């Protein structure tokens, strides 16, 4: 009988940039990595960080500003009405 | 000797270097890390 | 300190005489431009 | 590179060292001659 062979499918999904890919529309509940959508491009705080010399040359150097690149990382799933959001997180299954 | 920064719109480190000569060895003494808040004084004021 | 524009601010309740903050005024009214600069840790005094 | 834990431990022990591993990578994008080379970056289509 007619039949496709299995696909790796959502295991080991990964974000992607392109959006050629369609989105996924699942009828289940799947847990998917989906694809970066209308990221807002970044928030460059400090592009570049110094080491300080102390009395040899400056003490002043060292920068302790927060880490640029904050965005909203609008990744859509799916197309179609979703419900049942949970257990989310980008390197294991949650964040507290 | 305090060196607040006004950069004009600039992003990165501000490298303030000093060399007693005037054509300018100037020996790196100080890092800025971006513009200092600043103000321009508009008015006149009697001590209080 | 009161926003009157978006760069100016009005600053009020001055207090004078901290560490000879007035030392300097008495002799001498402040001027009508000046450079004010906030305390930051963008303010760069060592290495000297 | 390391830092210093300074009085509890050793304040000697700060390095202000550079990346290692600096080489001519020569990238070949094809044979034959090749003309009007432009907008080139590692992360991005160019830098300053």
């Amino acid at each position: 009988t007619i039949k496709q062979t299995g696909p790796r499918l959502d295991s080991l999904e990964v974000m992607v940039s392109q959006e050629g890919t369609p989105l996924a529309d699942i009828s289940g509940r799947v847990a998917v990595a989906g694809t970066v959508i209308w990221a807002t491009k970044l928030e460059e705080i400090a592009r570049t960080t110094s080491t300080r010399v102390g009395s040899g040359k400056s003490s002043q150097k060292v920068k302790s500003t927060n880490f640029d690149y904050a965005a909203s990382f609008a990744v859509s799933l799916g197309e179609g009405p979703l419900n049942g959001i949970g257990r989310i997180f980008l390197d294991g299954q949650v964040r507290d | 000797g305090f060196i607040a920064a006004h950069a004009e719109p600039w992003p990165g480190a501000m490298l303030h270097s000093r060399g007693s000569t005037p054509e300018g060895s100037f020996t790196l003494a100080a890092e800025a890390d971006a513009r200092a808040t600043i103000g321009r004084t508009t008015a006149a004021l009697p001590p209080a | 300190a009161t926003l009157t524009a978006d760069r100016t601010w009005r600053l009020e309740g001055l207090l004078r005489g901290q560490r000879g903050t007035d030392g300097i005024v008495g002799p001498a009214p402040l001027p009508a431009g000046a450079a004010v600069v906030a305390i930051d840790t963008a303010l760069v005094a060592a290495g000297l």
